[PDB]
């Protein structure tokens, strides 16, 4: 409604009421059921995934495939073996 | 070998515009001695801070006149420290006195080594939270993590 | 874990809607903070039936239960602060609209559209006296 | 692998992995007083942006932009629910089985294969994308058998 | 008039432009990028609508009215609800004309300076939503929804300090700049909770009137009552600049000048003076504060006045001097004679407001003489007459530091003369350090 | 409606998975698109079930069916959703299907890693669907392999070590979870007894509430992590793929909070309600300690470990201080942290692989190379600040309103705990920024080549947009994720006995 406060040093007065979704709860979430669209944004090209400067693919091989230095040592005693 | 003209033309728009406002804005609590004026029906002597809850004063007159007292005061010594002498408002015969008979130099230079060097320091304040708490926390996560 | 120092508003089978676990603040013995506090928590349920009058009451019944706990406690804890004459009208009142809030609950209970409204009808009309028998 | 070694340990807490604000070679040069006017429009620029993932090519498109057009009109002249998440499922079927029958490119396998004399080509291209199940190259067995020409 | 259930689109009046540049600026980077001018208009102008709004909004109040509010409920679940919704009363049109105006004139102001720049519309875009937030704080019916835009004007103030975001001071800044405000909004949280358990509402309405009149004898709480409100006056006083937390505005001003002239007018002293002159229906029963709160005032006022001495930076020495600006409100807030401290930060907004924007554009005229570079230029000891080169900013210059330093024709005047006899007539205690810094900022 | 949802919704991804082994097709092409189909259809029908066949206004059992297992011991295929379980069903579904898209770029195995997806998948429903307790524990424990293969297969530079550590840590904590079964198993089998539901009568002795509580909370402390019980997650947090922590420090977790609500504050109240004060302040003091470690650590990646630790306080104290709120507030928090931690682990896993440095003193101004990473990354710590708008707001300070309104406390530790708890507010921006600052502020070389840097992609920027929309639009209106009546009822038995 319209309270009307005659508060002690101002000269208040309100008007408030109540509000909710009434069921719409369901229907926000069956429309972000828009994940159901993550198809297009994921056929798209990789940013670089996918480029040539990229060979590797695990979640420490290109960071620590890093063991070229054991075959080098192999190739250091058979260059020496020759 | 250059100069220092002008800026562009919309940086002096806002400055001007609020200039404008910087000099009518005093008219709101323009004063309690009758407002001003007796015509001018735009809210003369019911200054316009009516929004807030719900000859002049010879007390107030010489509070005012104590205030722009200090406030010239100030500028003044602004103007001899400070101000150019090729003006008519550096009398300058005074500060052809005032280092010829400069009594207290020996001391009133160590004021001066004093109060410089506490506004450099930031008002030393800056630093304590610094020694003390930034430094604090630094080694309260290295007791945490031993 | 809470009780009742004028056991007049239990009527047959003492108990109502009242939700038990709601914290009321302490506002102090004084027949001044309590019909204020019932005063502006009875002003809740007008502005109830604005939005949420319609539209799948299913959070009325969520909400009523609530600001009206704090009436059913707070009008106790005023009806003891008061002189002996003015406690049977205040009393008679009392019953009347703890009364009126069942009645509205079990409707709106049922999910209707028409009783619901014709119900709140008669919780308005005793509710809007509340706010001057104050 | 030569990998030089390191010295006279820095900061803890270096204010910001920088060059320290004295050396900062230029005061305004870096982010602010630098721009002009070139160039190149605004949408000639819009539709040449989506164009580099040529995301869909043919029907699969089709189906992917007139879908969010009848996904919003749906919450309105209503339909049941059921049919609206059959739309959606049916949707979420055709779309894979035209993307998983596209072909196939280098970076797409195994690193240890990724890596070839530039045989690869041949191997992979107009060789895997022209069978079905013939395995008569099933070299996944890493020793660097490499069973081609 | 009934012009108010339509006033609720102020706070949320610029938005529909953010959003909808903030999305070209990720998802479209190099299209939004290329229409760089022209984002300037559909905001100036939207943000424009809302002062025109307001004066209409506020005009009505001079004219004698009621004030307004409306509450919504945000929340019905198991045994409390939680509300929203804004008030308009006679401080609010104060603080909205005060944000407002100097926000449509900063814009303008902006699209002058950063106009060599690179991050134009990110620049544009932080500073509509600083506004719009400020907008929504100045408007705002229980605390709780005054504590959700508080921290939102503390974020954006953060993202603005380090907006270049590469100058390894900005860099150093921004952070110093988010905390000091974050202990800030911990003591007001804290403060919020505290009378939320002593009253049980939230809403002014209730909370004035039961703090006031009904609450329990002493049963501890009355420790808790004078604790309590000291947390929110530690807020308070950390949004603001005074003596225990003041660390963050002379370094916060390395950020871009008209932000410098946006946190020095608009919020520094809004969200500090604001919620302290909206509470003090609640102070008038603690003695104690009244008494703390007019001890911090002059105690930052002096201590912000003996430090603008021989500070060599303009853009440095401009805040110590709103800093110590800033002491004489909240003194006057300490007597009860507001309706003069409100005269004093409106003339003190627009009378600092002026001398940034003139500061800035003296860095950017000798900026092509000294080389690029901060402390090479802005530095007014290597800088120093500039009255033949440029005087359509200087003569603003002079005439707003005049108002500044106190002239009766000029503004900046009738306001610390009031406050000042009003120090006077409290005691001499610190009637004197007022009546004396009032000399020193003159000088 | 007697056509068997919650059977599918659990039997479909392991079984649909595992059509992977026994399928020579490729080496990783189709078995991305194969999975990521699979893992939609499961999210459709997710929502499907829960959208026209859910009440949200009885605080019974919905969907139940039961069957006969074993029959020796009673454990039937009891299963049935409520209303605490399906908050986390549904951010389950959607976090994992969007982590096995952020787990595109895989081509190691491609094989094995995806069908270990799904089983995780299954597993994860199925113990948020369960209905009979020994069921629940079989999912609880189903679950232990998949994860210890993921770590031990990608991720880290010392992933064995982590990986043991988690996996033998894990499996002794269960051994208190059994301890519990065994216990209130055999008491009074003939009284069904292994039926969730048809436990809530049960009248226990005194000094056999304590055991079997306290059986049950140590497996949830190690399972959630509590402060005693903490050292295993830097590790198997700080060495695990993105992918995989993504769904581990954003579900797994969330399981110790799911449990400890369904089968302590349930069927143990007189052994919980002389517990909770001790839950509170451990809580308390873990807010604060997990911050005050985390400043100290060096590398990002346990930063943000830590700083999920952290926010593991509020639901801990939300579980105590026995209100309809403050339970009901940590629902919100363990939803609103799912989403905020494993964006964070994403980012942070994403932006690692790219400059391959971890010790935080290295990394230079990155904001120059790419900007989105720089956005998207600021923007959820604030996010994990508890700046208002955003959901990490709303969820901590119903915690404060449940806190403060607690019966269960008179006035004294109601304040000072208040207070140890808001200093988490000052402390918690002085280790998230000190990170924002030396990663990406500052201007480093002059990194102009475009190589090995490279701003997010279409796929990446969308899983970051897709993921921080729901943040928003929870922070906004909190009543999308207080759809819960059944703390009406769940707060209903403890709430008169003595003390
Ligand atoms: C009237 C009497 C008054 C008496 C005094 C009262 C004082 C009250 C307020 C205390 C002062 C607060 C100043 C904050 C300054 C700041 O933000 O620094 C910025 C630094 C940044 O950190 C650092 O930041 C660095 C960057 S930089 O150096 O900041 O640029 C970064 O490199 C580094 O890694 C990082 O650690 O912040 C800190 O290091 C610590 C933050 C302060 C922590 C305060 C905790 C709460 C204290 C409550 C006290 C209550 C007292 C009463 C108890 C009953
Ligand atoms: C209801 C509650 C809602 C709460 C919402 C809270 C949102 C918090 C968002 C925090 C964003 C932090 C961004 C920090 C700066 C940054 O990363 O910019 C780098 C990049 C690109 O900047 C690029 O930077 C370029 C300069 S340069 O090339 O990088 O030197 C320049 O062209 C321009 O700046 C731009 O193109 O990010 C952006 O600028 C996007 C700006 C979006 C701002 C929206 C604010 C609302």
């Amino acid at each position: 409604n319209q309270r009307d406060w005659v508060v002690t040093k101002s000269i208040w007065h309100l008007s408030d009421t109540a509000i909710k979704s009434f069921y719409t709860f369901y229907a926000m979430f069956t429309v972000w059921g828009v994940c159901f669209f993550a198809s297009m944004k994921a056929s798209m090209a990789d940013p670089f995934y996918d480029s040539e400067h990229y060979r590797g693919q695990g979640g420490d091989g290109t960071v620590h495939w890093y063991y070229d230095r054991q075959e080098d040592i192999e190739a250091t005693a058979r260059g020496d073996l020759l | 070998f250059a100069y220092p003209h002008e800026t562009g033309n919309t940086m002096l728009f806002p400055l001007l515009i609020l200039l404008l406002f910087t000099l009518f804005i005093g008219f709101i609590g323009i004063s309690f001695d009758n407002g001003g004026m007796d015509n001018g029906i735009a809210e003369l002597t019911i200054l316009s801070k009516w929004l807030t809850p719900s000859v002049n004063s010879y007390e107030f007159i010489t509070n005012a006149i104590s205030s722009v007292t200090l406030a010239i005061f100030g500028l003044f010594i602004a103007y001899i420290f400070y101000g150019s002498a090729y003006s008519f408002f550096q009398n300058l015969d005074l500060i052809n006195s005032f280092v010829k008979r400069n009594p207290k130099k020996e001391f009133l230079d160590q004021v001066k080594k004093n109060i410089y060097s506490w506004s450099y320091n930031r008002g030393y304040i800056d630093i304590f939270y610094t020694r003390v708490f930034t430094l604090g926390i630094r080694g309260l996560t290295e007791l945490t993590e031993f | 874990k809470i009780r009742n120092k004028e056991i007049n508003n239990g009527e047959t089978g003492t108990r109502s809607f009242v939700k038990n676990g709601i914290y009321m603040a302490d506002i102090g013995p004084s027949f001044a903070a309590h019909a204020y506090r019932v005063r502006s928590s009875a002003f809740d349920l007008l502005a109830l039936e604005d939005l949420l009058g319609k539209e799948a009451s299913n959070y009325v019944n969520k909400y009523l239960r609530l600001k009206a706990t704090f009436i059913y406690y707070d009008f106790d804890k005023l009806i003891t602060a008061a002189d002996p004459d003015a406690k049977p009208p205040l009393l008679d009142l009392a019953n009347r609209l703890f009364d009126s809030f069942e009645k509205l609950q079990a409707a709106v209970t049922t999910k209707d559209d028409t009783d619901i409204g014709s119900c709140y009808a008669d919780t308005k009309l005793i509710l809007q006296e509340v706010m001057t028998r104050m | 692998e030569p990998d030089l070694q390191e010295d006279p340990i820095d900061k803890w807490r270096t204010n910001g992995v920088s060059p320290e604000d004295f050396v900062y070679g230029v005061y305004d040069g870096h982010h602010t007083y630098d721009e002009g006017q070139e160039k190149k429009g605004f949408w000639e620029d819009v539709s040449e942006w989506y164009q580099e993932a040529e995301p869909p090519q043919g029907f699969q498109a089709l189906i992917s932009w007139s879908f969010p057009p009848a996904v919003i009109l749906g919450m309105a002249f209503d339909v049941p629910g059921e049919y609206l998440y059959i739309g959606a499922a049916i949707f979420i079927v055709v779309f894979c089985i035209i993307e998983m029958d596209k072909p196939d490119k280098p970076h797409n396998f195994e690193p240890e294969i990724y890596m070839m004399e530039r045989s690869k080509r041949d191997k992979l291209i107009a060789d895997y994308n022209s069978m079905d199940i013939w395995d008569f190259n099933e070299k996944y067995g890493e020793l660097w058998d490499f069973t081609v020409n | 008039e009934h012009t108010y259930q339509y006033a609720w689109v102020i706070p949320l009046l610029p938005l529909p432009v953010i959003m909808s540049m903030g999305f070209g600026l990720i998802l479209i980077p190099t299209a939004t990028k290329n229409l760089r001018r022209i984002w300037a208009f559909p905001s100036v102008l939207l943000l424009s609508i809302a002062m025109v709004f307001s004066v209409q909004l506020s005009i009505q109040q001079i004219n004698g009215s009621s004030i307004y509010q409306y509450l919504w409920s945000w929340t019905v679940n198991n045994d409390f609800s939680l509300e929203f919704g804004y008030l308009i009363d006679p401080l609010t049109s104060i603080m909205l004309i005060l944000i407002t105006t100097v926000g449509i004139l900063v814009l303008i102001y902006s699209d002058g300076y950063m106009s060599h720049d690179e991050g134009y519309l990110r620049f544009f875009v932080y500073i509509s939503f600083f506004n719009t937030s400020m907008l929504g704080l100045v408007t705002s019916s229980n605390l709780i929804q005054i504590y959700f835009f508080w921290e939102l004007v503390g974020m954006c103030s953060y993202l603005l300090i380090g907006f270049w975001f590469t100058r390894p001071i900005a860099a150093s800044a921004c952070q110093k700049a988010f905390v000091t405000n974050r202990v800030g909004d911990f003591g007001l949280l804290l403060g919020i909770l505290g009378f939320f358990w002593i009253t049980g509402s939230l809403e002014f309405r209730d909370l004035f009137q039961i703090a006031n009149n009904w609450i329990p004898n002493n049963g501890i709480n009355s420790l808790l009552t004078t604790l309590c409100a000291f947390l929110l006056f530690l807020g308070a006083v950390a949004k603001s600049a005074q003596f225990p937390l003041h660390v963050w505005l002379p370094d916060a001003m390395e950020g871009p000048t008209p932000i410098s002239a946006l946190i020095h007018a608009a919020t520094m002293v809004a969200a500090g003076i604001f919620l302290l002159a909206r509470l003090l229906p609640l102070f008038i029963s603690l003695p104690l504060i009244m008494s703390f709160i007019s001890l911090v005032g002059t105690i930052t006022l002096f201590l912000g006045a003996t430090l603008a001495l021989a500070q060599r930076d303009i853009k440095r020495s401009l805040a110590y001097s709103t800093m110590s600006q800033l002491g004489y409100m909240m003194l006057a807030l300490g007597i009860g004679s507001y309706q003069a401290a409100l005269f004093h930060l409106i003339t003190h907004a627009y009378s600092k407001a002026l001398l940034f924007l003139g500061s800035g554009s003296v860095i950017h005229s000798m900026e092509p003489l000294v080389g690029y570079s901060p402390d090479k230029s802005q530095n007014m000891v290597l800088m120093g007459g500039l009255r033949k080169y440029i005087p359509i900013t200087r003569t603003t210059f002079l005439w707003g530091t005049l108002s500044l330093c106190g002239i009766p024709p000029l503004a900046c005047f009738w306001s610390k003369d009031e406050i000042l006899s009003n120090s006077w007539l409290y005691s001499p205690f610190f009637g004197i350090i007022a009546s004396f810094t009032a000399g020193l900022t003159a000088f | 409606s007697y056509f068997p949802w919650l059977t599918i919704l659990v039997v479909l991804p392991i079984f649909a998975g595992s059509l992977i082994f026994f399928l020579p097709h490729k080496g990783n092409k189709i078995v991305r698109w194969y999975t990521i189909s699979i893992c939609l259809l499961e999210f459709l029908l997710m929502t499907y079930a829960f959208c026209y066949h859910f009440q949200l206004e009885d605080p019974l059992i919905q969907l139940k069916e039961d069957y006969k297992w074993i029959d020796v011991f009673d454990f039937h295929w009891r299963l049935g959703i409520d209303g605490l379980s399906l908050g986390s069903i549904l951010l389950t579904g959607f976090i994992t299907t969007l982590a096995t898209l952020a787990a595109w770029p895989i081509t190691r195995n491609s094989r094995l890693f995806y069908f270990l997806m799904l089983a995780m998948y299954s597993g994860q429903i199925g113990l948020f669907s369960s209905r009979d307790l020994l069921l629940f524990f079989i999912m609880w424990e189903l679950e232990l392999i998949p994860v210890y293969l993921l770590l031990s297969m990608w991720g880290g530079k010392r992933r064995l070590y982590s990986a043991t550590k988690f996996i033998l840590y894990t499996a002794g904590g269960s051994i208190f979870f059994l301890i519990g079964v065994l216990g209130m198993g055999l008491y009074g089998s003939n009284e069904p007894g292994l039926d969730l539901e048809r436990l809530i009568n049960q009248s226990y002795p005194a000094t056999l509430e304590i055991l079997l509580y306290f059986g049950f909370l140590i497996a949830y402390a190690v399972k959630l992590p509590i402060i005693p019980l903490h050292t295993w997650l830097p590790d198997t947090h700080g060495e695990a793929h993105y992918s995989t922590c993504m769904l581990l420090a954003g579900i797994l977790l969330k399981m110790g909070a799911y449990g400890l609500i369904r089968i302590n504050m349930e069927l143990l109240p007189h052994a919980h309600y002389l517990f909770s004060p001790w839950l509170v302040i451990i809580g308390a003091i873990q807010i604060i300690y997990a911050a005050s470690t985390s400043l100290g650590q060096r590398n990002f990646k346990k930063r943000i470990a830590y700083s999920s630790v952290s926010h593991m306080g509020f639901i801990i104290i939300g579980i105590g201080s026995i209100t309809n709120i403050g339970l009901n507030g940590a629902i919100l928090q363990i939803l609103s942290h799912g989403f905020i931690g494993a964006t964070l682990f994403f980012l942070a896993g994403t932006a690692s692989d790219r400059m391959r440095l971890v010790y935080l003193e290295e990394l230079g101004g990155i904001s120059i190379p790419m900007p989105k990473i720089f956005t998207m990354f600021s923007s959820f710590s604030m996010a994990s600040l508890a700046l208002p708008g955003m959901s990490g707001f709303v969820a901590e300070l119903v915690v404060f309103f449940g806190l403060i309104t607690s019966p269960k406390f008179l006035l004294m530790p109601k304040a000072l705990i208040t207070f140890v708890m808001a200093i988490g507010m000052i402390l918690t921006p002085i280790y998230l920024l000190s990170m924002l600052r030396q990663m990406f502020y500052g201007y480093k070389l002059f990194n102009v080549p475009n190589a090995n840097f490279v701003d997010s992609g279409p796929r990446e920027l969308f899983i970051l947009i897709c993921i921080f929309l729901p943040v928003i639009g929870i922070g906004i209106y909190p009543d999308f994720v207080l759809s819960l009546s059944v703390d009406r009822v769940e707060a209903l038995l403890s709430n008169y006995y003595p003390k």
